[PDB]
């Protein structure tokens, strides 16, 4: 029971978070060998953005 | 997004203080060699 539930969690957070993570990873590449520069990763849509 | 670039530059310039750390610790090196030669 309490694998099926962790599995469910797993799944919900994972499919979430896959798309904003490979996007600023893309972004981000080059400095996520071992930060030396220090990065900030935020989501925003258009309205925040200026 | 330039960001591949500086992200490389920090690491010519970490090699390159690296680098002068190393010749710097050879000199101490090199004076603990005349240090004992000199007395012996």
């Amino acid at each position: 029971t309490r694998q099926k539930q962790e599995l469910e969690e797993e799944l919900a957070l994972a499919q979430a978070y896959l798309e904003p993570l490979e996007r600023l990873a893309a972004l981000a590449h080059g400095l996520d060998k071992s930060p030396f520069l220090r990065v900030i990763p935020f989501l925003l849509t258009e309205k925040e953005l200026p | 997004g330039l960001i591949k670039s500086l992200a490389e530059k920090e690491k010519q310039l970490l090699e390159r203080l690296e680098a002068a750390k190393k010749e710097a610790e050879e000199r101490v090196k090199r004076a603990e060699a005349e240090a004992k030669a000199l007395l012996e």
